[PDB]
């Protein structure tokens, strides 16, 4: 049951740590069927971390390794931090350096599930808020065309206001909301108020006829 | 979202224009009604 | 300021012809007709043997901002309604 | 003479950039003796946020702290008298009354608590702050307290009836320091909207607004004589003249950054505790730095912890008590056997480039 | 120079400049003893009138323990006697009093100039 | 190098509007008061109807140019980079911010 | 799209209920204030559209783009006297911000009201603001050809900024114009001022060398070598 | 009791209700203080012209750094303006002292067995197993030095 | 090891010297009582 790592599952885990972070391992194993959050954590901290050191052995490294393994006998997690390398590679070379003295059918559905889960970031509250917002506008679009179809018959039915949730709920449409008038200045805005009012009454006359 | 840090604290300016209630609290009962003055 | 409050603005024809009028003060009487916020309800009678209590319906701030009395809400000068005043000006 | 007024005919003859500079060269600052460290007191389990001295006499000072307690220290010997519990969160201001034996203490647990200093127990307590309070200033001759905190409103408490009598509403941010004066303007407040307000508690509104600071006016301190306050934003300390709101003088506060605390001696030694650990002594009359000093942090502690958080002088004026963020109290002592010679301090050298004056 | 005053009247140069820079020995006096008492007696009478307003309006009967008939209405025609109604001690006092919330307008007649100084400013890209 | 402070950039944009205003006066050349009230303290300035229109049209046109310059910059910003994996536009936007920090 | 006024009247209610809801929970976020203030301009109701900016100024009056946008909102609808009162409040609240001073200018430049910018400049240079202001003010009078007026500016400008690059800026002004009688009079005033205000120690050794050299190389171009030689001996004896 | 009830019936209840601190909201209010003090000391050391946008970023550096202290990760931000690193190290040492003192204080209270919550026993197991491994990780490092 | 100029004394205080019921201000008695 202890399975081997395919390169498909290898790419899910790298995309998982790229989004979730290196500490949320049960988040990672949810995408990754058949594998454990312990096993997911173990491979990223032993194989898949790009900070890790999988390369050739300079003779300084080989002299340093045979020094450390002589001075710290069999402390491979200790030596691998001194060598800044993964540990079983450090054992593998020490095994090899002493030998010098010689005498898609399913996986894609997992990947299609993982591709959709990584690209969906909201949760219950945002998705429900989206759904209620779409359904509220759909109710609004329906109610407006009702009034238009009744206006096709010539019978006029006004739009209903939204109901007050609480006692002092404000009809913002009804009045200037919290009218902070500008401070009284000296430069005599008398002709300018007449021209806005003439322009604003002109704008309301155009909306009744041509409709914006 | 729904779980936010504060951009500002609740100011006392808004609570000053409200009308009071006059509810009677247990810790605002009269107690230590006499000041002691230093010599 | 709850301890420093203006005297009420009431008309002459609201008070009538008699010299001394006994007025009752209630410190938070009714709420304003206009601003829906409480005030000092004054109420009084023209004569002693009258049968109609004349109350102050609006607060002093709403009576100041319109320059009307609190009782009959006519303008303090000219004694005309507000709608006719703003049409004459 | 200064030919300038003969050739460059002005309209005021004071408002030139040179005329002011000529006068300022002419006067000399009063010489003040330098200060040195006397005694280092440890003991708190957190930072020290506020220190107040006993008004009547000088035996003790109380050191409100960040381990929520208040410890009482003997001024003379340096020993520890007792400890005052009773705040769940850290103590932001402590003020002892001269007229009566009450220690008002305040915290950011939204509590203003009186203490009977005959009994060492909590008395009354005060209620009404929306958020954690930062200041207590005891009014002299009226039995009031001015408290303010993050609410942006100053709550004027009655002492006897526990009623928040007047509430002052002018500010746009958390209020950092509040001082009580005995005449109009009775309350001097400083908040993080870079304003200092001079209040009129009978009208309940501001007499004078002081917008001269660039940033959060973090500390003020009253001068025990001469009827003036000094206010400090992050890099400029300005002495304000009350009953006019006039700007008396601009100190050479440049290059200091976040001045946490201010204290004023009777001798016009002004103190400016730095968040960098650099503590600077200014002559109050001239606004001149005459000493700059840096503390040691501790045996082992962080390099950011070297910072002064709160300060006061004693009643005599020859001791400076600074509670610092290294979890310690330092007692600064004005160095005797120092004549004008031997230690003039820093040289009286202004520059017109920094246009402070 | 047709409108010399009417630009930014509330700000002057004199507000920027210090006053101790002309003489370091300028005397700002401490308030006199005759002046602190006129301010204490006015303030203590105003605060005590506020504490008595808070206690007399509370519904606790144990609050009177710790504590005008004349204003010419119009002019010269009516002298008004103002009395208090003996209220029913069971019906609630302050009938128009409720716990309602109000937002307050800010009355601003004058602009306070924000009197900073200076235009260094060089930015080392750091910060 | 550095950024430009808001005093200098205020001056430079002041000069740019002066140069553009001068070229408008040059192009207008090639193609060819104050009363204060007695009753109130209010002041009245006689203006031509032109140059008020010209200022309003210029401010609108400058707003149009900056709007379309940023809009075309929006178009380039979402068409250039495609190396790193993202989820939405805001991911690439924020990861362009981490590339600017490097 | 909106067909009649009643559909518009419902359209305005739903947006205003939306924006005021986010502004109630966030008194801050000036970008939200402007976008709702920009919305009321699109509805052509300027009385409302002034009010959201006025309410936004009561939150943060130190936010400069809020000032510039509301100034521009009054300009785009041709309300110039509403903008003049507003710009007056912008500079009287925040005198230090240069942008609010330059914003009042280019509008009055665009109206060709040259007496009003001159009255602005006189007030704005009375507050001692900095070298960017006077340089834009001497560049204004060059545009207006008022050579007597600009000479008066440098008279004050050296007395706001006493330093050689303000004195030598006034000599590059005069030597641009070749008026020899005025130029040495500027030169005489510059070197006497360094001499009589010697004790103040406000011009450095490198700073006074530029005045003496730029005096002397000017006189060599005026073919009077004996005055250019004689001032060197006076300057080295006055400053050894 | 009934005087409060009927005046609540006839007038509604007060809009101005302010919550005093208790045991449940102690650490929550300790956060709101700790956010505001770091807001002030960093907004005072900025150059000039930004208030709302850096507050998001710089306090997330604190929250990340407080997590890194709790996790014994050294918290190296690569290009960090060193006065701000002095600030965030200063307040996290301040929060460390409150966090460690409450851990010692509640552990003596549990051993006495005098009215500790059921939750607070598990919270104190969490804090002491953080501190035991920190003492372990420190002891490993100074042995290797 | 000498944490300051060595003129400065360093003192580490862990316990309260005087009892908590020590008054910390003398209560003012104007008349002597023998009750
Ligand atoms: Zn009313
Ligand atoms: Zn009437």
């Amino acid at each position: 049951k202890g399975g081997v790592w395919t390169n498909v599952e290898d790419q899910i885990l790298k995309a998982a740590v790229q989004k979730y972070g290196t500490h949320q391992w049960s988040k990672v194993a949810s995408l990754l069927q058949k594998k454990t959050a312990r096993q997911s954590e173990l491979r990223w901290n032993e194989y898949l971390n790009p900070k890790l050191n999988f390369t050739e052995f300079s003779k300084e490294e080989d002299a340093q390794l045979l020094d450390l393994a002589r001075e710290l006998p069999n402390q491979w997690r200790t030596i691998a931090d001194m060598m800044a390398r993964p540990a079983q590679v450090c054992v593998e070379r020490y095994n090899r350096l002493l030998e010098s003295e010689d005498s898609e059918d399913e996986e894609k559905e997992m990947l299609a599930e993982a591709r959709a889960r990584l690209l969906n970031t909201q949760g219950k509250k945002a998705t429900r808020k989206i759904r209620e917002r779409m359904l509220e506008e759909s109710k609004r679009i329906a109610e407006l065309q009702k009034r238009r179809e009744l206006k096709q018959a010539g019978i006029n039915v006004a739009i209903k206001k939204p109901k007050k949730k609480y006692g002092t709920d404000i009809d913002y449409n009804e009045d200037i909301v919290y009218e902070q008038a500008p401070m009284p200045g000296i430069y005599d805005t008398s002709t300018e108020d007449r021209q806005i009012k003439k322009k604003f009454e002109q704008f309301e006359r155009k909306v009744n006829r041509k409709g914006l | 979202t729904s779980h936010r840090p504060q951009l500002e604290a609740r100011s006392g300016a808004k609570a000053a224009a409200y009308t009071p209630t006059g509810i009677e609290h247990a810790r605002l009962l009269p107690g230590h009604t006499t000041l002691k003055y230093r010599k | 300021d709850e301890i420093n409050e203006p005297p009420p603005n009431i008309c002459e024809q609201c008070l009538g012809d008699e010299a001394n009028i006994r007025m009752t003060k209630i410190p938070q009487g009714s709420e304003c007709k206009i601003c829906t916020l409480p005030f000092t309800l004054y109420h009084f009678k023209t004569s002693k043997r009258s049968n109609n209590i004349i109350k102050t319906l609006i607060c002093v701030r709403c009576a100041t901002q319109r320059n009307i009395c609190q009782c009959c809400m006519l303008d303090s000068r000219w004694h005309i309604p507000i709608q006719l005043r703003d049409h004459l000006i | 003479s200064a030919f300038v007024n003969k050739i460059f005919q002005p309209e005021v003859a004071e408002e030139l950039i040179v005329n002011r500079y000529e006068k300022l060269l002419s006067q000399r600052p009063e010489w003040h003796a330098p200060w040195k460290l006397s005694r280092v007191i440890n003991g708190h389990l957190g930072w020290v946020r506020c220190v107040a001295i006993d008004p009547v006499d000088n035996e003790w000072f109380i050191t409100g702290s960040n381990d929520t307690t208040m410890k009482v220290w003997d001024l003379a010997t340096g020993k520890l008298k007792t400890t005052l519990a009773g705040h769940v969160m850290t103590v932001r201001d402590v003020a002892v009354s001269d007229r009566h034996p009450y220690l008002f203490s305040v915290s950011e647990d939204k509590t203003v608590k009186c203490w009977d200093l005959e009994k060492n127990q909590i008395i009354r307590d005060y209620y009404g702050h929306l958020s954690g309070v930062r200041t207590v200033s005891i009014h002299p001759t009226l039995d009031l307290i001015a408290t303010a905190g993050r609410d942006s409103v100053i709550k004027l408490w009655d002492m006897r009836t526990r009623i928040p009598v007047i509430t002052l509403v002018g500010h746009k941010g958390p209020i950092n320091q509040v001082q009580c004066t005995p005449v109009d303007p009775q309350v001097v407040s400083s908040s993080t909207d870079a304003t200092v307000r001079l209040w009129d508690v009978v009208a309940g509104k501001t007499m004078k607004v002081l917008t001269h600071h660039k940033r959060s006016v973090r500390a003020t301190a009253l001068h025990p004589k001469e009827f003036s306050v000094a206010s400090a934003c992050t890099d400029d300390i300005r002495s304000w003249g009350l009953a006019e709101g006039s700007l008396l003088t601009n100190f050479e506060s440049e290059k200091t950054g976040i001045i946490n605390t201010l204290s004023i001696n009777q001798d016009d030694v002004l103190f400016a505790g730095g968040d960098n650990g650099v503590l600077s002594f200014y002559d109050y009359k001239s606004g001149h730095k005459y000493q700059s000093l840096a503390t040691r942090e501790m045996v082992g502690s962080l390099e950011g912890e070297r910072s002064v958080l709160c300060s006061t002088f004693d009643k005599t004026g020859l001791r400076l008590i600074t509670g610092e963020a290294d979890k310690s109290i330092k007692i600064w002592k004005q160095d005797e056997t120092a004549t004008k010679e031997s230690e003039p301090g820093l040289a009286w050298n202004p520059n017109l480039s920094a246009k402070r004056f | 120079a047709i409108l010399t005053d009417q630009i930014a009247k509330n700000v002057k140069l004199d507000d920027f400049i210090p006053k101790r820079q002309s003489n370091f020995e300028l005397s700002v006096p401490l308030p006199t003893k005759a002046e602190i008492q006129e301010c204490t007696a006015r303030t203590k009478s105003y605060i005590q009138r506020l504490v008595n307003a808070k206690l007399a309006n509370s519904n606790n009967r144990a609050s009177s323990r710790y504590v005008a008939p004349a204003n010419l209405l119009l002019n010269n025609s009516h002298h008004i006697e103002v009395v208090s109604k003996q209220m029913d001690p069971l019906l609630p006092r302050f009938v128009g009093k409720k716990a309602r919330k109000v937002v307050a307008p800010t009355e601003n007649d004058e602009v306070v100039p924000v009197l900073h100084m200076d235009g260094g400013e060089a930015d080392p890209n750091e910060w | 190098r550095g950024g430009i402070s808001y005093d200098q950039l205020a001056k430079l944009s002041y000069e740019k509007t002066l140069r553009n205003l001068a070229t408008q006066t040059q192009n207008s050349s090639k193609q060819d008061k104050v009363q204060k009230d007695t009753k109130t303290g209010k002041i009245t300035i006689a203006d031509d109807d032109k140059l008020v229109n010209k200022l309003a049209v210029s401010l609108q046109s400058e707003s149009k140019k900056r709007y379309e310059a940023r809009k075309r910059q929006m178009q380039n910003a979402k068409t250039l980079y495609g190396v790193e994996s993202f989820i939405n536009d805001k991911n690439k936007q924020f990861n362009e911010k981490l590339s600017r920090e490097s | 799209d909106i067909l009649d006024l009643e559909e518009l009247r419902e359209y305005q209610r739903r947006k205003r209920t939306e924006y005021e809801g986010y502004l109630k929970r966030n008194r801050l976020d000036m970008g939200q204030w402007i976008r709702y203030a920009q919305f009321e301009i699109e509805q052509h109701d300027m009385r409302r559209a002034r009010s959201i900016f006025e309410r936004a100024l009561l939150v943060d009056s130190s936010f400069i783009p809020l000032w510039i946008r509301y100034i521009d909102a009054e300009l785009k609808v041709k309300c110039i006297n509403h903008a003049r009162n507003l710009m007056n409040r912008a500079i009287s609240t925040l005198p230090r911000v240069d942008k609010l001073w330059y914003k009042y200018l280019i509008v009055e430049e665009s109206l060709n009201n040259v007496e009003i910018v001159r009255s602005l400049y006189t007030k704005w240079c009375s507050l001692e603001p900095g070298v960017n202001a006077w340089n834009s003010f001497v560049d204004f009078e060059i545009r207006q050809k008022n050579w007597n007026g600009v000479r008066e500016i440098y008279s004050k400008y050296v007395m706001a900024h006493p330093q050689m690059q303000t004195w030598l800026k006034w000599v590059r002004f005069e030597n641009r114009h070749g008026n020899t009688e005025f130029t040495r009079s500027v030169y005489s005033l510059a070197i006497d001022t360094v001499a009589n205000l010697q004790n103040l120690q406000i011009w450095s050794d490198m700073e006074v060398a530029k005045l003496v050299n730029s005096f002397a190389h000017w006189e060599a171009a005026q073919q009077e070598y004996e005055r250019s030689s004689a001032l060197y001996q006076i300057a080295i004896e006055k400053w050894p | 009791y009934i005087g409060n009830l009927i005046t609540r019936q006839f007038e509604g209840r007060s809009n101005e209700i302010v919550k005093t601190t208790t045991k449940q909201r102690l650490d929550a209010y300790y956060d709101l203080e700790l956010r505001n003090s770091v807001m002030d000391d960093i907004l005072e050391m900025m150059p000039e012209s930004i208030r709302q946008k850096k507050a998001r970023t710089i306090l997330q550096h604190l929250s990340e750094a407080w997590r890194c202290w709790k996790a014994n990760i050294p918290w190296d931000v690569p290009g960090m303006p060193a006065p701000i690193k002095k600030i965030i190290e200063r307040y996290i040492k301040s929060k460390a002292d409150a966090w460690v003192s409450a851990a010692h204080y509640n552990r003596e209270r549990i051993k006495r067995g005098a009215h500790v919550e059921k939750t607070m026993v598990k919270k104190n197991l969490g804090r002491l197993t953080r501190l035991w491994i920190k003492n372990e990780q420190e002891r490993q490092r100074q042995i290797q030095k | 090891e000498h944490p300051y100029g060595k003129e400065v004394e360093v003192l580490m205080e862990t316990k309260n010297t005087q009892s908590p019921q020590t008054p910390l201000v003398e209560p003012v008695t104007e008349r002597t009582k023998l009750q």
